[PDB]
RNA sequence: ACCAAACCGAUGCAAACUCCGAAUACCCAGAAGUGCCGAGCAUGGGAGACACACGGCGGGUGCUAACGUCCGUCGUGAAAAGGGAAACAACCCAGACCGCCAGCUAAGGUCCCAAAGUUGUGGUUAAGUGGUAAACGAUGUGGGAAGGCUUAGACAGCUA
RNA sequence: CCUAAAGAGUAACGGAGGAGUACGAAGGUGCGCUCAGACCGGUCGGAAAUCGGUCGCAGAGUAUAAAGGCAAAAGCGCGC
RNA sequence: CAACGGAUAAAAGGUACUCCGGGGAUAACAGGCUGAUACCGCCCAAGAGUUCAUAUCGACGGCGGUGUUUGGCACCUCGA
RNA sequence: GCUUGACGAUCAUAGAGCGUUGGAACCACCUGAUCCCUUCCCGAACUCAGAAGUGAAACGACGCAUCGCCGAUGGUAGUGUGGGGUCUCCCCAUGUGAGAGUAGGUCAUCGUCAAGC
């Protein structure tokens, strides 16, 4: 499911990386983390783009296969072409059994249609944010954090502190004394 | 239309429009966006023309953001006037657009309604556009 | 137009760069204010001109608190 | 040790710095060849005017 | 139930904003070789010139109009013939001491005008496109990666 | 000050502002000292006078535009 | 002596009654370059058309063409 | 080597914030204002004479990354030279190469002298 094939890269620079994206259809990348040195790799553009169509691509563990040796990584950042939108660079973070790591996890909004503020007062659900940044152990990284809006009335604001999280998951932003709005119910536009 | 409340200086040099938009190129507020794929210039009456057409089509719910602000003043020289004699007076305000910049955003509607609401807006703008969706990274 | 005025240029800046050999009395920097401060063997004029008071070599070091830029004369 | 340098392009309309790099090697006329020592400061004049010369090694 | 300083977070912009910050270009010193046998500097005899032009790059002005105009920095013309761009100061190649019914090349070219491949291999175009052009429109055609249905009978047509 | 292309210099009936003074102390030196603002408490003032405290550190000041500077303060007060 | 390297201590106008030396180094006419403007096409479609966007029109906006108006420039012609 | 004072080198990886701890000596608070000296008033600060009390305040030492400050590898932007295009902008060859962000670091490191072990 979550598997990627990579090859070691040895010709670095601006001119070499531009030739990869014209002549060979590859994508430069780098693997760092754990207690090891970073490592430049190359991987096919078609393979990385196919894996990224999945929803939980950034909040799941990916088995990278560099050469023949496999290793456990996680997509940490991603560079895109500002106009065309395709991926130009990717960096992975090595995953270690006992080491807290930071990831971006998407939110899932459920039972929007049965909300109190929607059916009674005719309000509209507005998603202020769509993902939160968490820090936890690798063994309990969630693919998506759940938020429900059934018991929400007109004018009510949902905050980070309100939503519950899986055991062993920390919200980072809430830890730094800054809770941010997630969603609300507001009066109709017209 | 849209223009600054006040500015430090009345006039400005023409300058140049180069580079891609590495900033302002992500869907940050809504779910779908209209994005520039060619470079150019939007004159603050095209922005107003395109905002009415987009908003008049949805007509039921939905939040809309405008991510462009025309803050560059441009001058014009009156007709039957020779070269020289000082710079001309400010006539309208305009915005610089680089490829990849998001112009409008919307949420609270379906993908099919947003896609045809953005087509009406793009017919008023003098530059190529595309339809994009919000992503995690 | 009601704008066509300007003043003459003053030819300010560094006159001797790091490593150059200097003599006493040589002007090192022309300034408004003190972008550079006088180090060892360097004097300050009433218009903030740095000049040499000994023979040697220009140094151009950053040191101390406040993050000041100093000009000093050292042995050649 | 040494290296064969040949001039294969005209010197008209080149930058004055590139003219001095060809002249600093001893090259004068198209198809003229010299024998220069392989010193680090002889290579710098060859690299600066690479597009005017042919280096037979 | 309207407005709201301020604060917190997200998100843009600046010739006369800057927490940052190149390449290059400029000073300085030490070295090898080359220099037409000199290059640098000083002092004297004689000047001319102080209407510049276009092309590239960085800018102001203009409408990022003009073979417009005003700067910076290169190249050419001026004061430079020869070959190429049909013709074509300023574009590309190249700097003409004289003679030869000798040879090799540059830019550009090789069916006839008109010197040299109707050369070889693999594709594309049917528009004389090539041999002038924008938003936008269209079952033109070549290639690639993927998807939705389908002998539990898919799509079109038809019988209800 | 910008144009001015990170040494100097650099044009336009290009974009913006000032000067044609002041001071016998507003100069010299020795000694000493730090601002604007916010909040709390306090008679008539009450958002803003003077007083006490905490925070603040330069968001003040500099005779006069703007730029560059200012803790050995170049800012402030006193004796000679 | 600010016309700020300051012609003299001391100085305004008219010429369609005019005159000489020159200049396409510089304007008016026509030509050229450009195309803001002008004119002519097209794109989008809120709307008008009893209903119905395109029979006929078409707001807010966008893209071209022609040299055709008003202009910009000053390349040719002031020994016509 | 251990502790405290004076003067430096270096100017945040050295700072801020929180917690604990130090009086044998030193230092600090402390008593008084006779005497030198002082306040545009006040022994508050400056100064003089010591010494009964205390480590409260201040200062020092030791902990913690919460804030601050440092910070790669890789990629991207820009760019000198030579050459191309559909030429208001880009591409290729070659040399160079940020800023931001990411992984992660940091509760400093030294020198001279004098008092006690
Ligand atoms: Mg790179
Ligand atoms: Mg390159
Ligand atoms: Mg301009
Ligand atoms: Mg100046
Ligand atoms: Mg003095
Ligand atoms: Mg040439
Ligand atoms: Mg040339
Ligand atoms: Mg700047
Ligand atoms: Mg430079
Ligand atoms: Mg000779
Ligand atoms: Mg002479
Ligand atoms: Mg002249
Ligand atoms: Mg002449
Ligand atoms: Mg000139
Ligand atoms: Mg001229
Ligand atoms: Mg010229
Ligand atoms: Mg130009
Ligand atoms: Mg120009
Ligand atoms: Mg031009
Ligand atoms: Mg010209
Ligand atoms: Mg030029
Ligand atoms: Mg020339
Ligand atoms: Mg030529
Ligand atoms: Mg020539
Ligand atoms: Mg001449
Ligand atoms: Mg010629
Ligand atoms: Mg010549
Ligand atoms: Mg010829
Ligand atoms: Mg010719
Ligand atoms: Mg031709
Ligand atoms: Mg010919
Ligand atoms: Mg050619
Ligand atoms: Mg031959
Ligand atoms: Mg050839
Ligand atoms: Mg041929
Ligand atoms: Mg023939
Ligand atoms: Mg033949
Ligand atoms: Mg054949
Ligand atoms: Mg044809
Ligand atoms: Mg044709
Ligand atoms: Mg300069
Ligand atoms: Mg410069
Ligand atoms: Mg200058
Ligand atoms: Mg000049
Ligand atoms: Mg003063
Ligand atoms: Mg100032
Ligand atoms: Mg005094
Ligand atoms: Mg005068
Ligand atoms: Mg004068
Ligand atoms: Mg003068
Ligand atoms: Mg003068
Ligand atoms: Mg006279
Ligand atoms: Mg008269
Ligand atoms: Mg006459
Ligand atoms: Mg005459
Ligand atoms: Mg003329
Ligand atoms: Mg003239
Ligand atoms: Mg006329
Ligand atoms: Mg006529
Ligand atoms: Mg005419
Ligand atoms: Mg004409
Ligand atoms: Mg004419
Ligand atoms: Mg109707
Ligand atoms: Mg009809
Ligand atoms: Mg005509
Ligand atoms: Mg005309
Ligand atoms: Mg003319
Ligand atoms: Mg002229
Ligand atoms: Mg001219
Ligand atoms: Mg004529
Ligand atoms: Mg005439
Ligand atoms: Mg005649
Ligand atoms: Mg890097
Ligand atoms: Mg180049
Ligand atoms: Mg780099
Ligand atoms: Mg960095
Ligand atoms: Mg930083």
């Amino acid at each position: 499911d979550f598997i990627l094939n990579a090859q070691v890269r040895s010709d670095l620079g601006k001119g070499a990386s531009r030739r990869l994206r014209r002549n060979a259809g590859l994508v430069p990348a780098v693997v760092y983390g754990g207690d090891k040195e970073p490592q430049s790799v190359t991987l096919e553009l078609r393979e990385i783009a196919k894996l990224l169509e999945n929803e939980a691509a950034f909040s799941h563990v990916i088995a990278l296969n560099v050469g023949g040796a496999k290793e456990t990584v996680l997509i940490k950042a991603l560079q895109r072409h500002p106009a065309k939108g395709f991926v130009m660079h990717a960096d992975f973070l090595r995953v270690v059994a006992d080491h807290k790591l930071t990831a971006h996890v998407p939110l899932h909004f459920i039972n929007e249609e049965v909300a109190v503020g929607v059916k009674q007062a005719g309000g509209e659900i507005s998603h202020t944010i769509s993902e939160v940044e968490v820090s936890c152990l690798p063994k309990d990284l969630p693919e998506f954090i759940e938020v429900d809006m059934a018991k929400v009335e007109l004018g009510q604001i949902v905050h980070l502190s309100d939503l519950k999280a899986p055991k062993g998951v920390e919200l980072v932003q809430l830890a730094h004394g800054n809770d941010l709005a997630v969603a609300n119910i507001h009066a109709s536009r017209v | 239309m849209l223009q600054p409340k006040r500015t430090k200086f009345r006039k400005q040099m023409t300058g140049h429009n180069r580079g891609l938009a590495h900033r302002g190129s992500k869907v940050s507020f809504g779910e779908y966006a209209l994005k520039a794929t060619s470079r150019g210039r939007l004159t603050a009456r095209q922005i107003e023309s395109a905002r009415r057409a987009l908003t008049r089509h949805v007509k039921r719910g939905g939040k809309i953001w405008i991510r462009v602000f025309p803050d560059k003043p441009v001058t014009k020289k009156p007709l039957e006037v020779r070269m020289g004699k000082g710079k001309g007076g400010v006539e309208y305000w305009v915005a610089q657009i680089q490829p990849g910049k998001v112009l409008y955003e919307i949420e609270g509607v379906s993908e099919e309604l947003a896609r045809e609401a953005f087509a009406l807006a793009a017919a008023k703008l003098p530059l190529a556009t595309s339809f994009v969706k919000r992503t995690v990274m | 137009t009601r704008n066509g005025r300007d003043s003459e240029s003053k030819r300010l800046g560094v006159k001797l760069f790091g490593g150059q050999a200097v003599k006493a009395g040589n002007i090192l920097v022309r300034q408004r204010g003190t972008k550079f401060h006088a180090g060892y063997g360097v004097g300050l004029g009433k218009d903030h001109t740095l000049f040499a008071k000994v023979d040697g070599v220009v140094k151009f070091e950053t040191k101390g608190a406040f993050g000041r830029k100093y000009v000093s004369i050292v042995a050649a | 040790a040494t290296v064969k340098v040949t001039l294969v392009k005209s010197l008209n309309g080149r930058l004055a710095n590139h003219k001095a790099c060809v002249k600093g090697l001893g090259l004068r006329r198209i198809n003229h060849t010299v024998e220069v020592q392989d010193t680090p400061e002889n290579r710098g004049m060859i690299n600066k005017a690479y597009y005017l010369l042919r280096v037979e090694g």
